[PDB]
């Protein structure tokens, strides 16, 4: 899994 | 239930509206899917995506949306079968408007 921050 | 688990599932379609100068705050995190087999939602685990955090106080969470929301739609077009870089790329589409369907899913224990 990736993550991202919005 | 003695036959099987109980959930409750609360839907949640939140219109987000930001400043240039801030984040809607939260991170989304998820898989990147396998084209060799199809993902089947279940209650328990409803979509690819989820948001991992949520920054109290923040645009995201002013509008109701919380720390393991399952992500299934992103501005009218379904995710929950969609891969981590595409669905941050529909996100970033809308600039500073994100309108987003999640889903709540607690599991209610027997015991």
């Amino acid at each position: 899994e990736a993550q991202t921050r919005f | 239930g003695p036959l099987g688990s109980d959930y409750i599932i609360k839907e949640k379609t939140v219109l987000l509206q930001k400043k240039d100068s801030e984040g809607f705050g939260f991170v989304l995190r998820g898989a990147k899917q396998t084209p060799i087999e199809e993902f089947t939602p279940t209650p328990a685990f409803p979509a690819l995506q989820y948001l991992e955090s949520v920054d109290e106080g923040g645009v995201a969470w002013r509008a109701g949306l919380r720390m393991g929301d399952f992500l299934i739609e992103v501005n009218g077009q379904n995710v929950v079968k969609v891969g981590h870089r595409q669905v941050v790329n529909m996100i970033r589409q809308g600039g500073n408007t994100l309108m987003v369907k999640v889903v709540m899913v607690t599991r209610h224990p027997d015991m």
